[PDB]
């Protein structure tokens, strides 16, 4: 309805672990999915803030 | 007779000076509106202006009258024969 503003974030990571032990791969599989990522940013040159 | 003549030039002063007024306040009221609402939609402004047009004839037609009886008792004064 108001096409008379547009936001910064409506044109063109943070990360979630535990504080404790026990932990079957939860935080290691997280980690190993985020690599992924990373490595595609520097695929592409880009800097990377976490 | 000159009562009748220097009477006929303050009528035609009121005709188009009220006209004037009216018109000129008139546009500004409109006028302010149609950049208002062309800053908030620059792609509707094609429809705003012709809406606006539509208006402006509106606005202007009591006016366009009193300033064709003006320029009639200015020439071939009307009240000049009556008496």
């Amino acid at each position: 309805a108001n096409p008379e503003y547009r936001h910064p974030f409506m044109v063109e990571y943070i990360v979630v672990s535990s504080d404790r032990g026990l932990c079957g791969g939860l935080n290691i599989n997280l980690f190993k999915s985020l690599v992924k990522d990373m490595s595609g940013y520097r695929e592409q040159g880009a800097e990377i803030d976490l | 007779m000159e009562t009748v003549v220097g009477l006929t030039a303050i009528a035609v002063a009121l005709l188009i000076g009220l006209g004037a007024l009216g018109t000129a306040i008139g546009f500004g009221l409109l006028g302010g509106k149609f950049l208002e609402g062309a800053a908030r939609q620059p792609e509707m402004v094609p429809m705003l202006q012709v809406k606006m047009f539509i208006v402006a004839g509106l606005l202007d037609a009591v006016t366009m009258i009193g300033v064709g009886i003006a320029l009639f008792f200015t020439f071939a004064n009307p009240f000049v024969g009556q008496i």
